[PDB]
C-alpha cells in the first residue's frame, strides 16, 4: 500500500525569557548516543533508520496537507493559510513580548497581517498544492528528499501497461478500468527485476532438485484419457505413467534436462525397443554422449550377438557402422524442433521464449523429423538378426516402432499444449541454467517402452487450468521474494565480510564475525523468506547452516545490485548525522578553560556565561590552544599542570544536553569535569543549565566570576536559532494534486473462468 | 616484527637469532651467486641442482 | 598436567621388563597408532623336547 | 611463529578444494559404467557419496582451521621442538574414515574468542613458565644437596629410585622438588635403563 | 602498558622480594619423547572443550 502523510514534521519549538527579553527558535531531533573507538557511519546507519521511522518516511508515502488550510475574514484577502508547521501566532506573541520589554510600541496592524500571512498554501502550474511554512532546516531535507525517491515509482496507470503490454497472454480477457483510473490513475511499482543467478549457480543442485519436484508434483496430476511378443507384453506396465509423463515435459521445458536409462545385464528384446524407443522419440539435447554410446551398445549386444566385453572399447563411429552392416538403421539421435512462445516470458525483458516440441515432430510438416522412417521400419522387418534364419526378431520389432510411431503422432498436440503451459511458468534464466546433476529421475527400460507404447490422450479439462492459474501466481511470488532476498544478502557480504588470507588470525576474525552476522540475522523475524531457506535445506542441512555457507560463497562477488530508494533515503541521513553532528547531541572537540581566561563566545542568544562560540578559538592571548586527544589524556598523570592554562580535548564524540531555563541564574554544568582515578582520567556527562542574563544583576555576576572556577566550551549547536532571523525557517513542502486515484491492483486481465 | 618474522621464515627457512646478522640464509646465498654467473662465462657457476 | 594418566609410576618398576608390561596397561590411555587386536603368525616352529 | 595443513585440503583463499576440476569429476563418475560394462549402481552410489563429503567438508571447515590453531598454541617452542624429532604413522579403519567425514559435527569456538584473545588457551601456556622455574630450582637444589652420585652397588632403575625417596625425605618441607624430579623421570623412564642413565646425567 | 601506583606509603618505604631466574623446560624436553607422545597428546586434546 502507498500511505499518505496529512501533516509536515516541523520539529520546533520556541523558547522565550521570562522578561521577554530574548527568544529563539530550536529544532529538537532527540538525542542520540555515539560510542568511540568504533566506525562512526556504520552507527550512523542504525540511527538513520529511526530518524525515519520518527520523521515517517520509512515507508512509501505521499503527502497531502492541501486541505490543511484556513481563509481570513477580510474581503480582499482569498489567500490560503496554512495549518502545518510553527504556526505565526506563537512568533507574533514572542515578537511582542520583545518589544514590550524594550517599551517600543507593539506590532502594527500591518504588519500583524504580513507575519500573519507567511504561511499560505498555493497551486503550481502542474495542479499540485505549494505549502509554505516554518520547520527545521534537516526536517525540511530529509523529508523533501524521501518525497523525491519515492515519486521516481510513481508512475501513470497507461505508462505502467505499456511495460506488462508484451507479457500479457491471449487467453485472459482484458479489465476495463474506469474512465477515471485511464486519466488519473497512478500506481507504486518497483519496475526492476533482481537476477536470481547468484542462488541458481552457487547451489545448482539444491535450486534444480527444488524446481524440478515441484514442478513434477503438478504435472503427475494431469486428468488422462483411458515368444518375444509375450516377453514385451508381461514387461508392459502402467503404475509409473504419471512419472514418465512428467519426465517428458521436463525434457521438452528446460534447455538440457539430460535423463538415464539403465539397461538390464543380459540385453533382451525389451532393451532394444527401450533404446529404439528413447533415440528416437526423445530429444536429442536430453542425450548425453555417454548415454548415447550405451544406448547404441545395448542396440549391438542384441542384435550381433556379442558381449559387451568386445563392444566396451567400441568408438561412435565404430558401434554405428557395425550397426548399419548388419542391418539396423536406427543409430542416429535427432534434434528437436523449437517453438518460440507467444508471449514474452515472465522475468525477462525483451527476451523471446521457446521449447522443444514433443516426440520429435516437425510443427510444420506433422510427422517425425526423420524422412526415412517409413523405409526404416521397412529395412528392420526384412532384415535377419541375431546370426538366425528366423525372422521373429525382426518383424515384431517392425511392429511395435510401428505402434510407437502411430501413438506419438497422434497424442503429440497435446503433450506440446502442456510444455507450453509450463513453459511459461519458469524465467528464461532458470531455462538455461538449471540442470540434472544428480541422476534422481531415472527411466527404467520396461517403463520406457511402456509409456510410448500405451501412450494416453491429455485431457486439459477447466479444473486443470484453474490450478496452473494458481500455481502461476504462487510461481510469481516465489521469484519475487528470492529476489529481494538475494539483494538483501548480497549487500550485507559488501558491508560485512572481506578477503581472506593465509594466515590464522585472518581465519579466526572471518569465522567469528560470521557467526555474529547469522545469530543477528535469525533473530527476532529472520531476514530471509521461508522460501529460500526451503532451498537452501533441500541437501538436509538446517537452514542457519544452509545460510552460512551461501554467505561465505558469495564474499569477493562482483554482481551488480540496484540502489532501491530507501537505500538511498538512508545514505542521505547517514551523511547528514556525520557532517552536521550538533544537530543530533553530539560533537567531535570540547574545550576546558579556566574563568579569567577571556573567550569569544557566541552572544546572538544573550546567553549569561554562554557556554556556545562559533567556532573554538584557533588563538588566545596571542598564540594557538593546546589540543589533545583524548586518550592521552586519559593517560596524563600531570592534568594538574594542564588544565591550568587550557586545552582543547579531540579525537573523541562527545554526547551533550542543554537545558534552556527561561530566568535568569548561574550558567553551570550539572556534574563536574572531570573524574580523576587511578585507572586513567575520564569527562563526566556534558549537561549545560543555560541561563538568560540581565546585566545588571550584581549577585550573580560576582557568583560567576567566583564561584565556578573552570568553564567547558563546545561550538553552537546548529539547531539553534535567534527569534529575530525566524524567516530563515521558511521552507517549501510540494503535495501532489488531490485528483490522483491510486490503483492497488493494476493487473490488466481477468482470468477466463 | 610478527609479519617480518613470518615472511623471512618463508625466505630463509629459519626463525632468525638476536645477535646473528639476518642475510637471507641459503636463499641469498643462491641468488647471489646464480647473478654472478649470468652475467660473464668466467663466473664459476658453483650453485649445486638440489 | 602433562598427562591425562602417567604411561607408569616410576617408582614401581626394578628392570626393563617391567617398563614393557606397564606401558601395555596403560595403552589404552593414550592415542595409539595401532589399536591392538588378535595377532596373526606367519611362522611357527616346534622343537624337540627332553 | 609456524605452519600447520589446511583440513581438509581448502585453499582459503579460493574457498574451495585445491583440485578446480572436483565438480566435473563427480559428474564424469555418475555417468560412468563400473565393475562390468552394463551399469552396476557403483557410480551412481559413489557420486552420492562423494558429493556429500565435499559439501560437508566445505561447510565444516574453518571450524577445524581454528581448532588445529587453538591446539598449537598450547605447545611451548621447547616442546614443539622437541617433538620433529619424533615421528610415526596412524592407521584407522576404512569404516571410521568414511565415517568421519560423512558425519562430519561443526565445531563452532566462538564463545572461546573475547574479541581476538582466547583466555583458556593463554592462561595454559603461562603456566608453564611457572614449570620453568620449577625445574631449574629443583635441579639446582639436588644438585647441590647431593653432589656428585657414585653407585657402589645395585642397578641403575634401584639407584635413581631410591634416591627420589631420599630426595622427598630431605626435602619434605618443599614437596615441589620430589614432585618435579619425578615428572622428569616419567618422561625419562619409558625408554627403560638408557632413560634411567639419561635422567642422571 | 603501564603499572598502577600503590599506596602513598608503599612508595616512600616499601620493599618487595622478587627472584630473576626464569628457568628452562629443556631437562624436561630434552629426552626421546616418542612413548611419551602418545600420552601428552591425549592430554593436549582433552585440555579445550569438544563438541
Amino acid at each position: 500500500e502507498l500511505i499518505k502523510v496529512p501533516t509536515i514534521p516541523h520539529n520546533l519549538v520556541l523558547i522565550q525569557s521570562d522578561n521577554g527579553k530574548h527568544a529563539l527558535i530550536k529544532e529538537d531531533l532527540g538525542q542520540w548516543p555515539v560510542e568511540t573507538g568504533i566506525s562512526l557511519v556504520n552507527q550512523a546507519g542504525v540511527f538513520a533508520v529511526q530518524l525515519a521511522n520518527k520523521l515517517g518516511i520509512d515507508k512509501p508515502f505521499v503527502l497531502d496537507a492541501g486541505s490543511n488550510y484556513f481563509t481570513d475574514t477580510s474581503f480582499i484577502d482569498t489567500r490560503k493559510y496554512c495549518t502545518d508547521g510553527l504556526s505565526p501566532r506563537e512568533i507574533q506573541k514572542a515578537l511582542n513580548r520583545q518589544r514590550a520589554y524594550y517599551d517600543r510600541p507593539e506590532l502594527t496592524i500591518s504588519e500583524n497581517k504580513t507575519l500573519l500571512s507567511q504561511s499560505i498554501i498555493y497551486p503550481d502550474a502542474d495542479g499540485n498544492d505549494v505549502s509554505i511554512i516554518f520547520s527545521g532546516a534537516m526536517s525540511h531535507a530529509i523529508f523533501t528528499y524521501a518525497q523525491s525517491q519515492w515519486n521516481k515509482n510513481i508512475i501513470k496507470l497507461d505508462d505502467y501497461i505499456r511495460e506488462i503490454t508484451l507479457t500479457v497472454p491471449k487467453q485472459y480477457r482484458p479489465r476495463r478500468f474506469k474512465e477515471i483510473e485511464h486519466t488519473h490513475g497512478y500506481v507504486y511499482r518497483e519496475l526492476n527485476q533482481g537476477s536470481l543467478l547468484p542462488l541458481v549457480d552457487a547451489n545448482l543442485k539444491e535450486s534444480s532438485s527444488y524446481y524440478f519436484k515441484k514442478l513434477m508434483s503438478s504435472i503427475s496430476n494431469v486428468p488422462v484419457d483411458a515368444q518375444h511378443v509375450s516377453m514385451l507384453t508381461n514387461r508392459l506396465t502402467t503404475a509409473n505413467a504419471p512419472t514418465v509423463r512428467a519426465i517428458t515435459v521436463l525434457t521438452c521445458m528446460f534447455k538440457q534436462f539430460r535423463i538415464g536409462m539403465t539397461y538390464a545385464l543380459d540385453p533382451n528384446i525389451m532393451d532394444v525397443a527401450a533404446a529404439t524407443c528413447m533415440l528416437l522419440f526423445r530429444p536429442a539435447q536430453s542425450i548425453s554422449d555417454e548415454q548415447y554410446r550405451y544406448c547404441l551398445q545395448t542396440m549391438a549386444v542384441f542384435l550381433t550377438n556379442t558381449t559387451y566385453d568386445i563392444v566396451n572399447n567400441d568408438t561412435i563411429d565404430v558401434l554405428k557402422m557395425k550397426l548399419r552392416n548388419q542391418g539396423w538403421p536406427f543409430v542416429e539421435r535427432y534434434n528437436a524442433v523449437e517453438i518460440d512462445m507467444s508471449v514474452e516470458p515472465l522475468r525477462s525483458p525483451g527476451q523471446v521464449g521457446r521449447y522443444y516440441n514433443p516426440f520429435n515432430i516437425d510443427p510444420l510438416t506433422k510427422k517425425h523429423v526423420e524422412d526415412r522412417l517409413e523405409e526404416f521400419i521397412n529395412q528392420v522387418q526384412v532384415g535377419r538378426f541375431r546370426n538366425a534364419s528366423g525372422n521373429a526378431v525382426g518383424t515384431t520389432l517392425a511392429a511395435f516402432l510401428r505402434a510407437c510411431r502411430d501413438k506419438t503422432s497422434a497424442n503429440w498436440r497435446g503433450y506440446s499444449v502442456l510444455v507450453s503451459r509450463y513453459r511459461s511458468l519458469i524465467p528464461n534464466e532458470l531455462f538455461e541454467s538449471l540442470r540434472n546433476i544428480s541422476g534422481e529421475y531415472n527411466i527404467n527400460p520396461q517403463d520406457e517402452h511402456s509409456f510410448f507404447f500405451a501412450l494416453a490422450q491429455i485431457n486439459a479439462d477447466d479444473e486443470f487450468i484453474g490450478a496452473i492459474d494458481k500455481e502461476s501466481a504462487e510461481y510469481l511470488d516465489e521469484y519475487a521474494t528470492l529476489a529481494r532476498d538475494i539483494s538483501n544478502s548480497l549487500t550485507l557480504v559488501k558491508a560485512a565480510f572481506g578477503p581472506l588470507e593465509r594466515t590464522s588470525g585472518s581465519i579466526i576474525n572471518h569465522a567469528n564475525n560470521l557467526n555474529k552476522v547469522i545469530n543477528h540475522v535469525f533473530a527476532d523475524k529472520p531476514l530471509i523468506s521461508e522460501t529460500m531457506l526451503k532451498i537452501l535445506t533441500i541437501d538436509g542441512t538446517t537452514g542457519k547452516d544452509g545460510y552460512r555457507n551461501w554467505l561465505d560463497k558469495l564474499v569477493g562477488h562482483n554482481y551488480p545490485v540496484y540502489v532501491e530508494p530507501v537505500v538511498n533515503i538512508m545514505n542521505f541521513i547517514s551523511a547528514r548525522f556525520v557532517a552536521d553532528s550538533s544537530y543530533f547531541g553530539y560533537t567531535n572537540e570540547i574545550m576546558i578553560m579556566p574563568n579569567h581566561i577571556n573567550v569569544p563566545v557566541d552572544d546572538r542568544f544573550g546567553f549569561r556565561d554562554s557556554p556556545f562560540c562559533t567556532s573554538l578559538p584557533r588563538t588566545i592571548m596571542g598564540n594557538d590552544v593546546r589540543r589533545i586527544s583524548y586518550n592521552v589524556f586519559s593517560m596524563m598523570e600531570d592534568i594538574d599542570d594542564v588544565i591550568s592554562e587550557g586545552f582543547i580535548l579531540y579525537d573523541a564524540y562527545f554526547n551533550f544536553s542543554y537545558d534552556i531555563m527561561t530566568t535568569d541564574g548561574v550558567t553551570r554544568l550539572k556534574e563536574d569535569i572531570l573524574i580523576v582515578t587511578d585507572t586513567g582520567n575520564d569527562i563526566k556527562p556534558i549537561h549545560f543549565y543555560i541561563y538568560f542574563e540581565n546585566r545588571n544583576d550584581k549577585k550573580l555576576r560576582y557568583e560567576s566570576k567566583m564561584n565556578v572556577s573552570y568553564r567547558l566550551y563546545i561550538k553552537t549547536p546548529a539547531c539553534l536559532l535567534p527569534l529575530s532571523d525566524y524567516m530563515r525557517a521558511q521552507h517549501d513542502y510540494v503535495s501532489p494534486s488531490s485528483s490522483r486515484v491510486y490503483i492497488k491492483d493494476p493487473a490488466v486481465v481477468y482470468t477466463r473462468s | 616484527d610478527v609479519p617480518f618474522v613470518q615472511a623471512y621464515s618463508k625466505f630463509a627457512d629459519d626463525n632468525p637469532r638476536h645477535l646473528r646478522v639476518k642475510t637471507g640464509g641459503k636463499m641469498a646465498n643462491a641468488l647471489t651467486n646464480v647473478i654472478r654467473s649470468y652475467y660473464s662465462i668466467n663466473a664459476p657457476a658453483i650453485v649445486p641442482q638440489v | 598436567k602433562l598427562f591425562e594418566t602417567s604411561p607408569f609410576d616410576p617408582l614401581t618398576i626394578k628392570n626393563n621388563q617391567d617398563v614393557v608390561d606397564k606401558l601395555y596397561a596403560t595403552q589404552s590411555s593414550s592415542i595409539q597408532e595401532v589399536v591392538p587386536t588378535k595377532t596373526f603368525a606367519t611362522e611357527l616352529q616346534f622343537g624337540v623336547t627332553s
